[PDB]
């Protein structure tokens, strides 16, 4: 839902630009506790080949 | 000074079973006198049991991140070392 557009989550080039995604929270998540936001990144690209 | 921390360790040392002697006299000096109302009694020594009790739940249950969890072990700890040098059952 965070991307506006297909095409933001996929670069083909010499060089691959970087992958911004942005986000906007409410703000409640209260520090002091450090609960953990496991940022899940299944991610695939060419293998380099050495 | 430094000597005398010493000596005067070994005096405290020597004050600890004096002083354990004074304190038995007065743990009978204390019942001396401890009876009031039975019925009470056993609600605010119950007392104790319950307000002590939900105390030591919520030190049990309590989630702390990693630094609150080690500053809450290392008071512990020092408490466990204070009360390990004082002598007797209690």
């Amino acid at each position: 839902e965070l991307k506006t557009y297909e095409e933001q989550l996929q670069s083909s080039g010499l060089e691959p630009a970087a992958i911004n995604v942005s986000l906007n929270l409410p703000p409640d998540l209260y520090l002091m506790r450090s609960t953990g936001i496991d940022m899940d990144i299944n991610y695939r690209y060419t293998m380099p080949p050495v | 000074g430094l000597q005398n921390i010493r000596g005067r360790y070994h005096q405290w040392m020597n004050e600890l079973p004096e002083r354990v002697s004074h304190k038995t006299q007065h743990l009978d000096e204390k019942k001396e006198l401890g009876h009031l109302s039975a019925g009470a009694r056993r609600l605010i020594l119950g007392i104790i049991v319950t307000f002590s009790l939900i105390l030591a739940l919520i030190c049990v249950t309590q989630p702390f991140n990693p630094l609150a969890q080690f500053i809450f072990l290392m008071l512990l700890w020092g408490v466990a070392l204070i009360v390990r040098r004082m002598p007797g059952r209690f």
